[PDB]
């Protein structure tokens, strides 16, 4: 595992490096999609007619 | 509006109002009775009329007299919008609970005579889905002018 992956023997410590996310979120940025949603609701009530 | 146009007295032995081929003389009135209770149809005739009606005129009259740029993206904004979805949706659940009414009585008292003696402009489907069509309408324009506004502007 010292060679394959990292986790070297330092100072009687082995070091796994951080496997943690960054998660950039605004969620609002489905925008589109929501507006777009919204439009085969009006959509599918009239054009059968 | 009408027009007229005064007719001699020299045809009284022949046809007053002289017309001819043609059958456009039924359509655009016929006689009126408070017209023709004075001189019509006797002294004087009608004429028909119609309108020199062009494009350009039309249209600048049409787009000029109605119309509304900035104001096809506005808000009205929510103080309001809001309050009115609790303005309908309280008499439309006594509504409804008056569509209950009707329905699960549904009693052979001659129920095509039961429908028609009870003609109010009232309950079962006139003074329901009405609502839900403005309900609909106004909520849907709002949050989908909402979310453009929020892809336009940055």
């Amino acid at each position: 595992y010292a060679k394959k992956r990292g986790w070297v023997l330092g100072p009687n410590n082995y070091y796994s490096f951080a496997s943690q996310q960054q998660k950039p979120e605004d969620t609002t940025i489905p925008s589109t999609e929501l507006a777009k949603q919204v439009i085969e609701y009006a959509r599918q009530l009239e054009m059968i007619v | 509006i009408d027009a007229f146009r005064l007719i001699n007295a020299n045809m009284m032995v022949l046809g007053h109002e002289p017309r001819q081929t043609t059958s456009n003389l039924g359509h655009l009135n016929k006689p009126s009775i408070q017209a023709l209770i004075h001189g019509l149809n006797r002294h004087y005739y009608s004429i028909t009329i119609n309108y020199r009606k062009n494009e350009l005129e039309q249209k600048m009259l049409l787009n000029l007299h109605k119309k509304s740029w900035m104001e096809g993206l506005t808000l009205q904004d929510y103080s309001e919008h809001c309050k009115h979805n609790e303005s309908v949706v309280k008499e439309m659940l006594e509504l409804a609970k008056n569509y209950n009414k009707a329905v699960e009585e549904e009693d052979k008292m001659t129920p095509e005579q039961l429908a028609i003696k009870n003609v109010g402009k009232q309950d079962p489907k006139r003074h329901l889905e009405e609502h839900v069509d403005v309900l609909m309408t106004s909520n849907i324009v709002q949050c989908l002018a909402a979310m453009l506004d929020t892809v336009v502007f940055k």
